[PDB]
RNA sequence: GGCGCUCAAGCGUGUUACCUAUACUCUACCGUCAGGGUUGAUAUGAUGCCCUGACGAGUAGGCAGGCGUGGAGGUCAGUGACGAAGCCUAGACCGUAAGGUCGGGUCGAACGGCCUCUAGUGCAGAUCUUGGUG
RNA sequence: CACGGACCAAGGAGUCUAACGUCUAUGCGAGUGUUUGGGUGUAAAACCCAUACGCGUAGGUUGGGGCCUCGCAAGAGGUGCACAAUCGACCGUGAGUAAGAGCAUAGCUGUUGGGAGUUCCUGCCGAA
């Protein structure tokens, strides 16, 4: 929930000039509409969706992209980068060698993911090898670009790598096997044009009778809100949180005095009256 | 966050995460100090954190805090632990100082079993030199 | 504290089971002819003098009369006979538990022969084993 | 004949005479996640480990004091 | 009926965690209520629109209490003059949450009236006619 | 039932004693169900941990959970001539079990574990037919 | 024990697809569905626009979960969701109105159908 992303230089520098956050990263993160929905399209290389079920999948991924945390769960090497969401100079967008490309990226801390894709590669273990579907690898960054001046290009033969148009991201792309939070380098440009692809607080989606979906629980983390500080004034006293065990065994009272006496107090009299051997009166 | 990331990570693919044959989960996380995928455990799942942690002879004390969750590069900040057990135990419970008793406790036991080995990895490679 | 706890020690529940002095069989009594049916004496006639504070019987053959010396017995490794001596004569305060980790005996031995002499028969009787012969059946068998 | 009656105590379910719950193996990196369990687990090396990886894997678990079920396997029969 | 909400939403997981802690640990009967409505399917939770708001509110001595919808609020162009209320829901429609604001009035998320009303002080729940 | 039995080891009629079951009681254990405790956070996944109780035959019918077999996506910077996959293994360990892991043998070049969606568990018997042998 | 037995190797008793409906999950919400076409496209795809039509819209009182006050509590009340109960008005004697919920997708699944023997292991619920 920053204010602002720090753009950063090829060379590595960080920039000077800073990015508000669009509204997508502030956007539920559901697995499980986007599971359902990854299912429903990867069947068809068919299955009808919704389109705004599709699109709030989209949103979902989008919104996982800038979690670290689940960045590192999927697997990338994203413990080496300057900050999260990456973003990088708009001028990454006109390079026109390969080399130049992966130099910055580089520079940029994404050299552990390419290292583990370009290690990953290995021969396809079912039949499906000599079915077009040989080699398999690992996945790597993905390079978002707002207008393509020859990225394009350079970053095609790289393993791991696959680029992106703004305006045309893809669920598949963004979210491999079903699982949230795919590295992702945003250029300054796409960063700022994400915006438009996908409104604002204040700014209209650009898409047709679209706003951005709404969270059913205001804050995320439920420890902040179950402690808060009026909750703990209304709440009771708590337990133990670990059940004493009462009655363990059950002591019968005709064999043990101290449980006996203790159901009832009478009895230590009765025995010492005799009650029980009292004698009637002979008349 | 740390919720919902928690609960995609449970109930999702913790590309870490081991299970076992008795059906406990293990976290490959070289940060974890418990080696078990639990709501406490996953340096992923919580913002805040500690772990001791050997680099060459030295057994650093690794910190995560919420305010550096950006920026995971400078993420980890390290601390070196005395080579005196005593002060080394002093040293993580003075930076432990009003965190809660988990990673103090898991923290310490990490240590101890690290300064362990240590030693036993000296006995196995004792050499002629001194 | 030299080492920080590996690990936990789980601590034991505190127990209430607390140790209380032996109540004995109605038949042993101080003064008792006794038969024991184990160790190196078994079934040899033996006295009884009197019950240890740690519940082991404190028996003398006398080693005059069988040569069993003053020994510790467990109680339930004998059987107790109804014929009985006066154990008065002898006064068997001094040796004690502690103790056991010759005058002794003879002291003790001079007292209880002064009382074996007065019935007919005794030191035979304490002299001579016991075993079960064939056709003998225990639980019929007056002891 | 099998049934739910037969099921064993939880306590000690999933434990080997030893007292240790197995735990497969395959490389260093899954050997050190067992560090400190090692009164708890104990590891197993993986059928399809080579010759040259079994001594690390055996170097470094002496090392880090945990018991392998099968150690000599592969570097001596039965 | 149900012990949970069948849905695998983890939003709605987490409200379903908050609110069965609190009627846990509250003496009040609102988070009870409030946990078990949770728990409900979409046939078992009819749409609660605008136009119900305004006559909760009508009634007597209602006019400043928090209405409570355990569901989906809807616009309902039939009214002009709606009262400011700051209704909480589970979800509301664009409709219903522009009419709510342009009256002054405001939407918040059961969590939010869960940090105002802790015992549900003051609330007025509603529940949408399942007809069919 | 068999061997055997005939003042019975054959009957009916009464008496006790004695043997013992998926029956009943108590305890421990394993499962299903139900009621609960537990966050200014737990010394292990609030789908966790813990406490308490009830039940376990069940025909007709119906529901769930596991084991195994392939397909695809993702993942383990997985495994491999210091021997991968396949097959066998009256060997060891684990699971109530379907089975799983390891060891050994065999094998001799690549394949497996794990999250998801998608296909998909072993036998019986008949008409006979064909080859081959009388 | 009572009842039957040329011999070895095999092979070994029919197919895709439709209509209506209950329940569950998700998206939107008096709306909802796009794809009937086009653009775009590291190119069946993915991303986006219209273009239409489909199915939707066009009060009295009592009880009542809940919330407020008083009360330590039982209660005293006050207020009243859904819905019911009867009491009626109006529209046109009910499906009534007097403050609507549906559409779409997916899963499971009942019935009708178009040619149309046993059943991996464990557990659970259970007529007659
Ligand atoms: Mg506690
Ligand atoms: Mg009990
Ligand atoms: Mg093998
Ligand atoms: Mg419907
Ligand atoms: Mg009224
Ligand atoms: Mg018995
Ligand atoms: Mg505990
Ligand atoms: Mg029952
Ligand atoms: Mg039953
Ligand atoms: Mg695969
Ligand atoms: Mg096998
Ligand atoms: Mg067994
Ligand atoms: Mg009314
Ligand atoms: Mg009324
Ligand atoms: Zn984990």
């Amino acid at each position: 929930s920053r204010p602002q992303v720090t753009v950063h230089s090829l060379t590595g520098e960080a920039t000077a000039n800073a990015l508000p956050l669009p509204a997508v990263f502030s956007a539920p993160i559901r697995p499980d509409i986007v599971h359902t929905v990854f299912t429903s399209v990867n069947k068809n290389k068919n299955v009808k969706v919704n389109h705004n079920e599709k699109r709030y999948a989209t949103a979902s991924a989008i919104a996982a992209t800038a979690v670290a945390s689940l960045v590192l769960a999927r697997g990338h090497r994203v413990e080496k980068i300057p900050e999260i969401p990456l973003v990088v100079s708009t001028d990454l967008e006109s390079i026109q060698k390969t080399k130049e490309a992966v130099a910055a990226l580089k520079a940029v801390g994404a050299h552990s993911d390419l290292l583990k894709v370009l290690k990953s590669k290995k021969l396809r273990a079912g039949k499906g090898k000599y079915r077009n579907r040989r080699w398999t690898q690992r996945r790597g960054p993905l390079v978002v670009y707002a207008e393509d001046n020859g990225i394009v290009k350079a970053l095609r033969n790289v393993p791991g790598v696959e680029t992106a148009n703004v305006a045309s991201l893809n669920l598949l792309q963004l979210a491999p096997g079903a699982h949230l939070g795919r590295f992702v380098i945003w250029t300054e440009a796409a960063f700022t044009k994400l915006d438009q692809v996908w409104g604002s607080e204040t700014v209209a989606s650009s898409k047709v009778g679209y706003t951005l979906p709404s969270h059913i629980i205001s804050t995320s983390d439920v420890t902040r809100i179950i402690n808060s500080s009026e909750i703990q004034s209304a709440i009771r006293p708590a337990g133990q949180a670990t059940q004493k065990r009462t009655h363990v065994l059950k002591k019968n009272p005709l064999k043990n005095k101290q449980v006996l006496l203790r159901l009832n107090p009478y009895a230590k009299v009765f025995a010492a009256e005799k009650l029980g051997s009292k004698k009637a009166e002979k008349t | 966050s740390d919720e919902i990331v928690w609960q995609v990570i449970n109930q999702s693919f913790c590309s870490h995460r081991i299970k076992a044959p008795n059906g406990q989960n293990f976290c490959r996380n070289e940060y974890n100090v418990t080696g078990l995928c639990t709501r406490q455990s996953c340096p992923l799942a919580n913002s805040k954190y500690a772990t001791v942690k050997c680099d060459n002879g030295k057994l650093y004390l690794y910190m995560k805090t919420p305010e550096r969750a950006h920026t995971p590069a400078k993420l980890w900040e390290r601390i070196k632990l005395s080579k005196n057990y005593t002060k080394a135990l002093q040293q993580i419970d003075e930076h432990l100082l009003h965190w809660s008793k988990f990673f103090r406790h898991k923290c310490k036991q990490r240590f101890t079993k690290l300064t362990q080995v240590m030693i036993t990895e000296r006995r196995l490679a004792l050499r002629e030199e001194e | 504290p030299k080492w920080y706890p590996s690990e936990d020690v789980a601590a034991l529940k505190k127990t209430r089971k607390a140790a209380r002095p032996q109540k004995l069989r109605a038949s042993l009594v101080p003064g008792t002819v006794l038969i024991l049916l184990a160790g190196r004496f078994r079934g040899k006639r033996v006295v009884y003098l009197k019950h240890l504070e740690d519940n082991t019987l404190l028996i003398s053959g006398p080693f005059k009369v069988n040569g069993v010396p003053l020994r510790r017995v467990n109680a339930r490794y004998v059987i107790a006979t109804s014929t009985k001596v006066s154990v008065e004569g002898v006064n068997v305060e001094k040796f004690n538990v502690e103790y056991f980790a010759v005058e002794d005996q003879k002291v003790v031995d001079k007292a209880l022969i002064a009382e074996i002499k007065k019935t007919p028969l005794l030191k035979q009787y304490l002299s001579a084993s016991f075993s079960l012969k064939n056709g003998d059946k225990p639980h019929m068998l007056k002891f | 004949q099998p049934k739910i009656g037969y099921g064993s105590n939880k306590k000690t379910k999933f434990l080997s005479p030893s007292g240790h719950k197995t735990f497969l193996v395959a490389n260093v990196k899954d050997l050190e996640t067992l560090t400190m369990h090692t009164k708890t687990y104990a590891a197993e090396i993986a059928h399809n480990i080579s010759a040259k990886n079994r001594v690390v894997i055996l170097a470094r678990a002496k090392a880090l004091g945990i018991k392998v079920t099968n150690p000599k396997g592969r570097l001596a029969l039965e | 009926h149900r012990t949970a909400p069948k849905s695998d939403n983890v939003y709605l997981k987490l409200l379903v965690k908050l609110y069965t802690f609190l009627a846990r640990r509250t003496d009040a009967p609102f988070n009870k209520v409030v946990l078990k409505a949770l728990f409900l399917s979409k046939i078992n939770r009819p749409p609660v629109s605008v136009s119900r708001i305004a006559r909760a509110l009508k009634q007597e001595g209602a006019a400043n209490k928090t209405v409570v919808v355990v569901g989906t609020v809807t616009d309902d162009a039939r009214i002009f003059e709606f009262p400011k209320t700051t209704v909480a829901a589970l979800r509301f429609t664009a409709g219903a949450r522009a009419k709510i604001v342009k009256a002054g009035g405001e939407c918040i998320t059961l969590d939010q009236l869960a940090v105002r009303a802790p015992k549900g002080q003051n609330t007025l729940i509603l529940r949408g006619p399942r007809n069919s």
